Order: C-alpha cells, then sequence, then structure tokens
C-alpha cells in the first residue's frame, strides 16, 4: 500500500522529531528545535491530506488510520509548544487535535449506520485517545 | 473554571458518544457477537481511564465515581466472558478476556488511591488476583497440551497481573503482597525462559 | 521457532522491568541485582537471536530481537540510574548502541534494495536505540552527536 507506507514513514518523522525537539531545546539548539517543530506541523498537515482522500475514496479504515497519526503529530506539536510558551503553536496544535477529532466522530457514525461494527470499534478507540489528546492540550496553556 | 467546564462537556459527549456503540452492540444481540464484545470492555476502561484523570484534576467526585462504576462493569463482564469461553474450549478468547481483567483493575487501584476507598482498593486486588490464577491455570494447560504460544500469552497476562498487585502492596502497607506478586513474576520469567530453551532444540 | 524465542523473551524483559519496579519499592538490594541479571540475560538472548536472524536472512526477526534488546537496555538504564552506577550505565549504552548499529546494517540493505517497508521498520529500531541513550543523558557533548545522528535520521526518512 502506497498511502498505507506513506503513513508508516509519517509516524516514524513525527517521532524522530519529537526526540529530536526534546534534545534540541535541552542543548539550546534553536535551528534543531524549529526544524523538529517543522517536521512535526508537516507530518500532521499530510496525515490530515491522506485522511481527506480515503474519506474521498471511501477508505474509512485507511482515513481512521491517517487521523492516528494526525492526533499522534498534534501531541508532539503541543508538547514543543508547551515546554518553549509558544502559545501560537500550541493554539495550532490544539486546532490540529479538535479537527481530528472532529473527522473521526464523523467517521464514527457513519460507520455506526452502516453496521461496521469491526471498524466503528476502531473508530470508538480513537475517539478515545483523540479527546485524551485535546484534553492535555488544553490543560498546559 | 470555564476552561474546566468546555473539558467536562468534552468528557460528557465521548460518554454519550460510547454510550451509543454500547446501544448499538446489545441491540445486535438480536441477530448475532464474542470478539467485538471484548473489544468494546476494552475501549469501556481505556474510556474509564481517560475520565478518571479528568476528574482528578478537576476535583470532580461526581466523574470518578463514574469512572470507576465503567471499570467494574467491564471487569465483571470480561470475568463472565473469560469463564464461558474456557467452558467452551476458546482459551485464546479466555486470555483476551483476561487481559481486560488485569486492565480494568489496574484503573480500579489507581481511582482508589486517588480517592481513598478500602473496598474499592480490595476489590481491583481482588481482580487481578483472579486473572493471575486463571493466566497460571492457563499457562499451566497450555504447556502440558504443547501450546507454548497460547502458554506465552498466558505468562504475560500473569506478569501484567502480578505487575498491578505489586503497586497495591507498595501503595498500601501490605508487604506478603509484594512477595507473592514477587513469585508470580519469578514465574512468568521462568517459565518463558524454559519455553524459550525447548523453542531452540 | 524463532517466533516462539521471540515471544518468550518479550515477557522475559518485561517481567525484568517488573521485577526491579517491585525491587525498588521495596528497597531490596538484592532483589534488584537479580531483576538487572534478567535483563542482561535477555540482552544476551536477544543479540544472539538477531545475529542469527540476520545471518539466516530474516531481517524482521532481526530487527524484532533488536527491539527486545534495546527494551533490555532500557531495563539496565533505569537500574543504572536509581543506583548511580556508571559501570552499568556504560553497558546498558554499549548494549543500545550494538542495536543501533545492527539496525543501521538492515536499514542500509533495505534503501539499498528499495524495500521501504523493511527500510522504515530499521529506522524505528534505530531511533528506540538512541532514546535509550538520550534517556537521562544530560552530557551535552553526546547530546550534540545524538542531535546530529537525529538529523541525519530525519533525512534518511524524508529522502525514501
Amino acid at each position: 500500500g502506497s498511502l498505507e507506507l506513506e503513513l508508516q514513514n509519517l509516524e516514524l518523522l513525527v517521532h524522530i522529531a519529537e526526540v529530536l525537539a526534546r534534545l534540541a531545546r535541552r542543548t539550546g539548539n534553536e535551528e534543531a528545535l524549529e526544524h523538529a517543530a517543522r517536521v512535526a506541523e508537516e507530518v500532521a498537515k499530510q496525515a490530515e491530506e491522506i485522511a481527506r482522500e480515503a474519506r474521498y475514496r471511501g477508505d474509512l479504515r485507511l482515513a481512521l488510520e491517517a487521523l492516528r497519526i494526525m492526533v499522534e503529530a498534534a501531541r508532539v506539536l503541543a508538547e514543543i509548544a508547551r515546554e518553549r510558551g509558544n502559545e501560537e503553536l500550541l493554539q495550532k496544535a490544539e486546532e490540529l487535535a479538535r479537527e481530528a477529532l472532529r473527522q473521526v466522530r464523523e467517521i464514527s457514525k457513519r460507520l455506526q449506520e452502516e453496521g461496521n461494527i469491526e471498524l466503528a470499534l476502531k473508530a470508538n478507540r480513537l475517539l478515545i485517545d483523540a479527546l485524551e489528546v485535546l484534553v492535555r492540550i488544553m490543560r498546559h496553556r | 473554571s470555564s476552561l474546566e467546564e468546555k473539558i467536562e462537556e468534552l468528557v460528557k459527549e465521548l460518554i454519550k458518544h460510547t454510550e451509543e456503540l454500547r446501544r448499538l452492540l446489545e441491540k445486535l444481540v438480536k441477530e448475532g457477537s464474542e470478539e467485538y464484545l471484548l473489544e468494546l470492555l476494552e475501549n469501556l476502561v481505556r474510556l474509564a481511564r481517560v475520565i478518571a484523570e479528568v476528574a482528578r484534576e478537576q476535583g470532580n467526585e461526581e466523574l470518578l465515581e463514574e469512572a470507576a462504576r465503567l471499570a467494574e462493569e467491564a471487569a465483571r463482564q470480561a470475568e463472565e466472558l473469560a469463564r464461558e469461553a474456557r467452558y467452551e474450549g476458546d482459551l485464546e478468547l479466555a486470555l483476551k478476556a483476561l487481559q481486560i481483567l488485569v486492565n480494568a483493575a489496574r484503573v480500579l487501584a489507581e481511582i482508589a488511591r486517588d480517592r481513598g476507598n478500602e473496598e474499592l482498593l480490595q476489590k481491583a486486588a481482588e481482580l487481578a488476583k483472579e486473572a493471575a490464577r486463571q493466566a497460571e491455570e492457563i499457562a499451566k494447560e497450555a504447556r502440558e497440551r504443547g501450546n507454548f504460544e497460547l502458554a506465552l500469552e498466558a505468562l504475560e497476562i500473569l506478569n501484567e497481573a502480578a505487575r498491578v498487585l505489586a503497586r497495591i502492596a507498595h501503595h498500601r502497607g501490605n508487604q506478603e503482597l509484594l512477595e507473592e506478586a514477587w513469585r508470580l513474576t519469578h514465574r512468568s520469567a521462568k517459565w518463558s525462559r524454559e519455553i524459550a530453551e525447548q523453542a531452540r532444540k | 521457532s524463532p517466533r516462539l524465542v521471540l515471544r518468550a523473551l518479550e515477557n522475559m524483559v518485561r517481567a525484568a522491568h517488573t521485577l526491579a519496579e517491585i525491587a525498588r519499592d521495596n528497597g531490596n538490594e538484592e532483589w534488584l541485582e537479580r531483576a538487572a541479571r534478567l535483563a542482561e540475560e535477555v540482552a544476551r538472548r536477544a543479540e544472539e537471536l538477531a545475529r542469527e536472524a540476520r545471518e539466516k536472512g530474516d531481517l524482521e526477526l532481526a530487527l524484532k530481537a533488536l527491539q527486545i534488546l534495546v527494551n533490555a537496555a532500557y531495563v539496565l538504564a533505569e537500574i543504572a540510574r536509581d543506583r548511580g552506577n556508571e559501570e552499568l550505565l556504560k553497558k546498558a549504552h554499549e548494549l543500545a548502541r550494538k542495536a543501533a548499529e545492527e539496525a543501521q546494517k538492515i536499514a542500509e540493505q533495505a534503501r539499498y534494495e528499495g524495500n521501504l517497508e523493511l527500510f522504515n521498520k530499521a529506522l524505528r529500531i534505530l531511533l528506540e536505540a538512541i532514546r535509550v541513550l538520550i534517556e537521562h543523558d544530560d552530557s551535552e557533548e553526546a547530546a550534540r552527536e545524538l542531535i546530529r545522528r537525529l538529523e541525519e535520521l530525519l533525512e534518511q526518512s524524508r529522502r525514501s
């Protein structure tokens, strides 16, 4: 799967950025920290585009996997902004988590209407995980 | 305040959404099953964990009690499905229900640690102890039958239950429980090494 | 059955982490040495499993065994940190660096053959091994070298 492999690379990308941002901030490397912040932002944007493309195709399983990466990128983004006191980046991370939460809710309702219980359970699990990320984002502001 | 009010509104919406999924699965027993019921119970434990974490910071006693009641019902069901799965010869499904039992017992011990409740703490220890006794029984059964993959899956649940029983022993004043959880962890590692050595030969 | 050994080592390293927690909670020192012994044994078994898998050609299995090696080094590093033992921490760092060196060889072959699925799996192990070296590093000289390795890891994944 091309998009499935693309999502695998994006998740690795944002996890490298998370570790890089953590270490760059500890040593005062602003360029490496800004670079890690840009990658985490681009991963969230690319994950949302893949989710939207998957929703166009009707591939709701692929859309849920892309939105999971979107939520994870929003969590990484929010942690970088919290450590820096960056209000603009924190609001960007909160809006990304809110957008992913809305898309998962829409997909979960469509799966429940179709009687697709397997995918509805996955969507509900991501719905719980997405709210935990959003609530944490709202709390360290 | 108002930010806390927005967070409570979000958690209340997730509860209503998850209860709708519960209502959908309940109406699906009208025509038939097992694997998706255990997965719903796993979501309920994950939901109860998120609810209690929100209630702990907001001082919400009503939400914390709602998280506990959601975890006990998930533990009650998982113990029932594990008992039926063993009766019906589905040991793979039984171990999956035992893992939910350990996870529900973990969040119930954490709520009993955040909110002083001795009855809820002993309840959480009784759940983890029951899951550990069944996981070891299933590990010995699968090992005797040569089902090493099933035995290894049971020994992981055994370690997960002993990990929870040990944290209760350190949180509370019990020292004998910390010794029993230590014997179960050693047994999980010992029997796993034996399976690894047999798999090499 | 390598898959059976893999699963048994996962149980073993998880038990070693639990044994270290029970020993640290009780403050029992001989118990903690028994937990570090198990983590060291898992590291030995995981390296031998990854080496035999790499010598046979099963690189997905070798990567999964290297992840167990990284997890064993994490348990040993936490035991060294809580006990303030620099000799054990260096041994834990050496196990993570070995896991990173083995994953680097698998990552290069997967990149050479265009095996992007395996390539992503090997870079993930590389990142996990770096986290062990970063966990409570606080060696600013080593943090600069780890930043460069993470930046190169960023470009390797983005170039694929």
